[PDB]
């Protein structure tokens, strides 16, 4: 859990691909970037994700 | 080709995320921390129990 | 007789002050375990911020020339897991024994 | 390992920096409200008596 | 009260070395020139290195300072305007200055001195501070021994409670001049010719200890003999400070031999690996009885000289001398010094008092502390009161300085 900072997606040649989407996370604690699975990006436009945001992210 | 671009990309991707890593490190190695905010220096007093 | 050559003799009106035996002195600005007095002023102690809330570690408030109050920081092996200490593997095990129990002196900010 | 730490200057080279207090450290913009509600009181290079 | 109260005052510190200068409050002289200036038959004064670094005809190289105090006051003069007029860029009449001397300084040349800042310069007030006191405050101790290792002589000088005990000072001549003397014997065994770098027009690299393929600059001016020595010295003093290092234990030759070799390249293009050689020049600062000059001589080694100087002491302050030992000056820069005399000093300090050497092992807190110091110093609120004024020189006379002074 933590604020979002970022949503870049990991653009890369397919052996436009994308093969990670990284997150990145803020707490008062501090920051942390997540290697999230592409396919993440389908819940994120569903629940209308954006920088700024407060989310958390279950790990099963 | 697909049987060798997959090992290929996999290589790539290893080497890619251990340079990741190894700026990430580089980051980390310099300085965090330089200034706290005015509330923390004179708004409040540090206690213990 | 074997003392008398230096042997200790009161005289009225008068205090003396015992010689360090058990441990070599040392400067105030050291550490009891050291042998110093351990002046507080010196005194270097985990401290937590409430902007992060992360305990930066060691750390001691000095004021600056213009009266600006400032936090000296005193490097430790164990920084990392003082950075992740909040809210009271082995290390860290043992780390927080400690802390639980109190034998680490750890301040926190509060309002006056 | 340690409880706590004493020294004069500095314990070691590898010391952190100490941590200087400063607004606007969140960004300028935050704290322009704050700044430009308030003027600063002026300073003089000025002459004093000191009676020791 | 509150924190110390800067009034502007400005800290010189003139060594034999660099004349290093500045404003109170820095953490750093803001500049340092080279005490040896040029002289041409007052006399013109050539100061700074913009000016000693260029060929002039019948331009002498000379020095104010001897033997650690100002002989020639017309030069003390010059160099003193040039700092003002060039790094100051402000009236001398308008700072406050606070000037080191060194512990043994003369009270004869102290009045002259006093007597030369209010009368010519017409300064608003004046202190004159030893070097010990300054670079033991510069490290936050109000006691210690000092131990300065300068160009002209390594001396220790135990400080108690900001006062420095002139009956424990103890000097040897061993220094930075005489590594450089030793440095410049060494390169004539081997006969390596000294090409100052302003004769060089042109060179070609070469192998190791191959000829020298250089041209020479044309049109060159005569040059007096001190100008040439003193370039001399400066190409010698580089290699000081790049390839020589102490040894980290007494001297070997099979140990010295084991360590890697360390490589140099000299301005006219020369270069040669210098193998142990490089060890045995700076074990004469430790063991003066192997050095060639006189195996009978009587001096005294750093860690002699320190245990002498704190031997002269009360033995009340000896604890104190013992746990806050400090190292300055240029001269300790050279790689292991510190490592070696802390060996030393353990071996010989008796084990009932505890041996404890602050780390400033940098060029800056180094050659720089007694001018650190010496800003902490005029900085202080409380200080302000030390300072002596116009008014008190004009009343108390030239002798006011012995007694604000101490
Ligand atoms: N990094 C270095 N390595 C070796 N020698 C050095 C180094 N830096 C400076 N020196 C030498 O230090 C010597 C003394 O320099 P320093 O600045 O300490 O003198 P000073 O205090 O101005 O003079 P003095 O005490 O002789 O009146 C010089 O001869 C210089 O060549
Ligand atoms: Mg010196």
């Amino acid at each position: 859990e933590g604020e979002v900072t970022e949503l870049t997606p990991c653009e890369t040649e397919n052996p436009k691909t994308i093969s990670h989407v990284i997150i990145g996370l803020k707490t008062a604690k501090g920051t942390k970037q997540l290697k999230l699975d592409p396919s993440i990006f389908e819940s994120l436009q569903k629940e209308r994700v954006e920088a700024g945001d407060v989310i958390y992210i279950e790990a099963n | 080709a697909v049987m060798t671009a997959v090992r290929a990309w996999e290589f790539w991707n290893l080497k890619t995320l251990q340079e990741r890593e190894a700026r990430l490190r580089l980051e980390q190695e310099e300085a965090e921390l330089l200034t706290y905010t005015r509330e923390d220096a004179y708004s409040m007093e540090y206690v213990y129990e | 007789d074997p003392d008398g050559p230096f042997a200790f003799r009161r005289k009225a009106g008068c205090q003396y002050y015992a010689p360090h035996l058990d441990q070599t002195g040392n400067w105030p600005w050291t550490s009891p375990k050291d042998g110093g007095l351990g002046d507080v002023r010196y005194r270097y102690c985990l401290t937590t911020l409430t902007v992060p809330q992360r305990c930066i570690g060691f750390a001691r408030r000095r004021v600056g020339r213009g009266g600006r109050v400032l936090l000296d920081r005193a490097h430790s092996d164990y920084d990392s897991v003082f950075h992740h200490l909040d809210l009271e593997s082995k290390d860290l095990s043992q780390i927080l024994v400690n802390i639980k129990s109190c034998r680490w002196r750890h301040f926190r900010p509060r309002t006056p | 390992m340690h409880r706590e730490v004493y020294a004069l200057l500095y314990s070691d080279k590898k010391d952190a920096p100490p941590l200087l207090p400063s607004d606007t450290g969140q960004g300028y913009r935050t704290v322009k409200a704050k700044l430009g509600s308030k003027k600063v009181r002026p300073w003089k290079w000025m002459p004093f008596t000191n009676p020791a | 009260v509150y924190g110390g109260d800067e009034v502007g005052a400005l800290v010189f510190d003139i060594g034999s070395y660099t004349v290093r200068a500045g404003y109170a409050g820095e953490d750093c002289p803001k500049v340092d020139f080279p005490t040896a200036i040029g002289m041409v038959v007052g006399p013109t004064y050539y100061i700074d290195t913009n000016a000693l670094r260029v060929p002039r005809e019948n331009m002498e190289a000379i020095s104010p300072l001897k033997n650690g105090m100002v002989e020639d006051w017309d030069s003390f003069q010059a160099i003193l305007d040039h700092t003002y007029k060039m790094h100051v860029k402000s009236e001398a009449s308008l700072h406050p200055v606070l000037m080191s001397e060194a512990p043994w300084n003369t009270r004869a040349k102290r009045e002259k001195l006093t007597e030369l800042m209010f009368e010519h310069y017409n300064i608003p007030a004046f202190f004159l501070c030893k070097t010990a006191v300054l670079t033991a405050f510069a490290n936050g101790r109000s006691t210690g021994l000092i131990l300065d290792s300068g160009a002209t002589h390594t001396t220790a000088i135990p400080v108690h409670d900001g006062y420095v005990l002139q009956q424990g000072i103890v000097k040897s001549p061993l220094a930075g001049d005489f590594i450089t003397m030793q440095c410049r014997e060494l390169f004539q065994e081997m006969n390596i010719e000294l090409v100052p770098p302003y004769m060089i027009a042109s060179k070609e690299a070469v192998r190791e200890g191959s000829p020298a393929n250089w041209k020479r600059k044309e049109k060159l001016p005569q040059v007096t003999r001190s100008w040439h020595n003193y370039m001399c010295n400066c190409v010698i003093q580089d290699f000081q400070a790049s390839v020589l290092q102490v040894s980290d234990s007494t001297y070997d030759e099979q140990v010295a031999a084991q360590m890697p070799t360390v490589h140099y390249e000299f301005p006219n293009g020369y270069n040669c690996d210098f193998g142990a050689e490089r060890l045995k020049i700076p074990e004469g600062l430790f063991d003066p009885s192997n050095v060639k000059g006189l195996s009978g001589n009587t001096m005294l080694g750093v860690s002699h000289v320190v245990t002498t100087s704190v031997g002269m002491c009360d033995i009340d302050i000896r604890p104190g001398l013992y746990g806050s030992v400090i190292v300055a000056g240029g001269n300790t820069l050279i790689q292991s010094f510190t490592d070696r005399l802390n060996r030393e000093l353990s071996q010989k300090t008796p084990p009932s008092m505890r041996l404890k050497l602050i780390a400033n092992n940098t060029t800056v807190e180094r050659r720089f502390s007694s001018w650190i110091g010496g800003s902490i110093l005029a900085s202080l609120g409380t200080f302000q009161q030390m300072w002596i004024s116009k008014q008190e020189y004009e009343e108390g006379g030239k002798q006011c300085v012995e007694r604000k002074c101490p």
